[PDB]
DNA sequence: TCTGACACGTGCCTGGAGACTAGGGAGTAATCCCCTTGGCGGTTAAAACGCGGGGGACAGCGCGTACGTGCGTTTAAGCGGTGCTAGAGCTGTCTACGACCAATTGAGCGGCCTCGCGACCGGGATTCTGAT
DNA sequence: ATCAGAATCCCGGTCGCGAGGCCGCTCAATTGGTCGTAGACAGCTCTAGCACCGCTTAAACGCACGTACGCGCTGTCCCCCGCGTTTTAACCGCCAAGGGGATTACTCCCTAGTCTCCAGGCACGTGTCAGA
């Protein structure tokens, strides 16, 4: 309950390894997303994302679709969406979330 | 020189407040006066007490794994201790319930 | 233009600290803490001022104290709390 | 604004459950009504002393702590509103 | 059809109930009932909410017990079902006249 | 030296019944409900007083008082048996 | 001149206040508090004397023991609900015998 | 030669002992179970005389309310003589237990 | 030293309390389980006595103590000069 | 008849009463906002009925245990004396202790805001009974 | 006893309101000094617990005997439970008013507080009468 860090979009408390922002105009803990929640939503891992010098949380791209962030957008909440972009044979959310607003 | 005033709980080595129980006691109308080994004894004792009860709770809470306590939590942790029982033997809690305790009469036979 | 109150709050957490160390209390069983300290403060107070009142004496000192955790907390509980009290009356008086 | 028959809505289902809490199995068919009555006088007594205090203080409201010192003049001690 | 025994799903209900917490009586009817009880002492008056739930609370807790006390009367004449004379009993036994 | 309600108890006994005596151990009796009623009143209207934040007892303290001791028919009776005192000390 | 008289009552009034003062009920005692006290001490004393005395007349006695004052509580419903826990030295029981019991 | 039936004598001394008023266990043997009971508590204790006689009132008064609820709880279960059992129920409705 | 006492509550005495209380037949298991729950009532009220006289300081127990002592438990005593 | 427990009589203080005072507790106007009172529409879960039948309340009967009643034996509770002394009351002295009071300073109360916990569903075991 | 309806954890997905902390004041706890008296300690006295000795003699105590009643066994209706169907009012989310709980600013008069004097209960002491 003091170690464990808490990722942005589940945000929930576990022991894992989470990502880090690079932005120096990025602030707070926003930055730090983990593995089951940004594979299952944009595609990316926790190395490559660790690894790329110019990797930038999900927030500082503006992709970032958690609960909080989905609100300060002034539109609804998305709940659960993974199997809705599987049966459209989508393999992340954002490219079906990307494909819903083009349609 | 007036040196750096230090709580009296902190003489008492305590947490509770003895000067707040102090004026407690005294704004209470209890008596014409009241001596100062009273409200650190009334103070100790307070959080003695407190103390047992928390440390039942927290155990209460940690076997239904839990990382806050309710007022559940107090109720398994009043009803039974032996002694806490006796102590608050005509208090209700509220949002506490109640323990589970069927009689074995009512038990399915065979 | 506040109505601030006092509450044991600050302390019934502050203990809390010292004997679960990474375990919380609602803000539903903070209010019942706080009722159980004043019902005992009450208890012992009272009983406290009526033994006073007895020996027609007109100081509560620790002695009512004692005698008042003597007769209401049962069994283990007035032996284990006044043991408690005693210590911290004379760590009072090394100051 | 005025109301009655309300002890009636103290629902059959209602005691049904609050006897389950008190660990009973089986339930006779006549103690529903004895239960409507036994609460009845006792919240008539609570409520009473309640409403004396609010009036002593005087106040046309009821509040927690009116209850609370109503039901410890009763040794009814209730902790979580006080 | 499966059609369980008579008595199993009171069992079933009393574990369920002596494992939660919230209030048995729903809110809308009990607050009807304080309320027609208390426009008798004085009228016109006004009750906070935690008034309300807090006697509420005590309501229950005081039925609960007494039902505590009518089972055990029940267990005492070889019965398994409570009827108003263990109630009865209970209460003049308590002291509650 | 020791006071009790010896002589008022006895006043009283004396209007009520004016050919029977009383015996000191039911003359102890009736003192010690004299003082376990004045205890019970008295507390009740302290905290009744300590309640509302007032620093006085005043005669509403002990009229609301009675009314939470005193069952039924003996409040109301003796409420009015209180108020009539007082503002008899009214016109003095 | 004293204070009972003031008031018209047997119960004193003067010692109630004093009693009222070193008792630590309250700082101040107000004028009317004595007085009501008194009158209301006064009351239900002469309450429970008239029920005692009666139970003596009925008893065929001149004077009042702790038979006759348990007798006059215990028959009178208010005045037993009021002492409803109090134990009467020598004060006996009411004579009662369950109806099952009888032959 | 002339034999009561049994009860007969039962209700004649309920009758005398609810008429009466005094004391009925025995002054020397009660002054010494008190000596013997408060031997654990202080060394050389000392009672005075009235000390000891309303330990014997109170004692006496508990014991026959006792009996009272424990004949009541007895009559519950279709039965004339009182058990243990109507003791412990009575003792556990009552709060002692 | 004294020991065996609560023998000295013979079985008569309890038998003349039972029939003050109002029953007409005992089992022949009532005499221990009285003894037991008489010597567990005395024994909660002279504690209670022997506090009140210790804490005045002195080697007798005056009936005022027991008076105390008696009054703690909800068992009011008259006619013992409380 | 006789037992004394209770009914007054009378000194005698010693708590109560009368005058006067000053200071603080508490009515009273004067808002203010907040948190109690309503309407109002769905809707969903929860109360209400109905019905079959199974387990349980209730009465009866019979045999045996255990309790009440009585009688003769015993034995210690109760009563009355008689010294004896521990200790409970009471008083006097005077000292340590707590109240009252002016600075003054930090501990705790209110608002804030964000982080972690305690909730919802959605498929898959995992028990949990019932009849065979 | 094994298999199948049925209820229930269980562990993955999310989300949402509250609970830890954190900063700013402000109210009260702390320091220090002065002063009055409450309780502590030392003698003195008288009371009333406590220990013993005898002596009746009611009350407890063993045994005997009979029978009342507690207790297990059968029946036998019948009342409550479980489940399916229907329906209906609680619950939730909104808005909409305004009544009164709460908080200042007087300011007035009620009540500790002091002093002086005095008569109402208390204790010692009998004496007629309940009543054991
Ligand atoms: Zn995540
Ligand atoms: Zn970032
Ligand atoms: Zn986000």
């Amino acid at each position: 309950r003091s170690l464990g860090s808490t990722c942005h979009q589940c945000r929930q408390k576990t022991i894992d390894t989470k990502t880090n922002c690079r932005n120096p105009d990025c602030w707070g803990v926003r930055g730090q997303f983990c593995g089951p929640c940004l594979r299952n939503r944009y595609g990316e891992e926790v190395r490559d994302a660790l690894l790329d010098p110019n990797w930038h949380c999900p927030p500082c791209r503006g992709i970032c679709n958690c609960s909080f962030c989905r609100q300060r957008d002034g539109r609804s909440a998305t709940g659960v969406l993974v199997y809705l972009a599987k049966y459209h044979g989508f393999g992340n959310v954002h490219a079906y979330l990307k494909s819903l607003k083009q349609e | 020189a007036r040196a750096k005033a230090k709580t009296r709980s902190s003489r008492a080595g305590l947490q509770f407040p003895v000067g707040r129980v102090h004026r407690l006691l005294r704004k209470g109308n209890y008596s014409e006066r009241v001596g100062a080994g009273a409200p650190v004894y009334l103070a100790a004792v307070l959080e003695y007490l407190t103390a047992e009860i928390l440390e039942l709770a927290g155990n209460a809470a940690r076997d239904n794994k839990k990382t806050r306590i309710i007022p559940r939590h107090l109720q398994l942790a009043i009803r039974n201790d032996e002694e806490l029982n006796k102590l608050l033997g005509r208090v209700t809690i509220a949002q506490g319930g109640v323990l589970p305790n069927i009689q074995a009469v009512l038990l399915p036979k065979k | 233009k506040r109505s601030r109150k006092e509450s044991y709050s600050v302390y019934v957490y502050k203990v809390l600290k010292q004997v679960h160390p990474d375990t919380g209390i609602s803000s539903k069983a903070m209010g019942i803490m706080n009722s159980f300290v004043n019902d005992i403060f009450e208890r012992i107070a009272g009983e406290a001022s009526r033994l006073a009142h007895y020996n027609k004496r007109s100081t509560i000192t620790s002695r009512e104290i004692q005698t008042a955790v003597r007769l209401l907390l049962p069994g283990e509980l007035a032996k284990h709390a006044v043991s408690e009290g005693t210590k911290a009356v004379t760590k009072y008086t090394s100051a | 604004k005025v109301l009655r028959d309300n002890i009636q809505g103290i629902t059959k289902p209602a005691i049904r459950r609050l006897a389950r809490r008190g660990g009973v199995k089986r339930i006779s068919g006549l103690i529903y009504e004895e239960t409507r009555g036994v609460l009845k006088v006792f919240l008539e007594n609570v409520i009473r002393d309640a409403v004396t205090y609010t009036e002593h203080a005087k106040r046309k409201t009821v509040t927690a702590m009116d209850v609370v010192y109503a039901l410890k003049r009763q040794g009814r001690t209730l902790y979580g509103f006080g | 059809p499966h059609r369980y025994r008579p008595g199993t799903v009171a069992l079933r209900e009393i574990r369920r109930y002596q494992k939660s917490t919230e209030l048995l009586i729903r809110k809308l009817p009990f607050q009807r009932l304080v309320r027609e009880i208390a426009q008798d002492f004085k009228t016109d008056l006004r009750f906070q909410s935690s008034a309300v739930m807090a006697l509420q609370e005590a309501c229950e807790a005081y039925l609960v017990g007494l039902f505590e006390d009518t089972n055990l009367c029940a267990i005492h004449a070889k019965r398994v079902t409570i009827m108003p004379k263990d109630i009865q009993l209970a209460r003049r036994i308590r002291g509650e006249r």
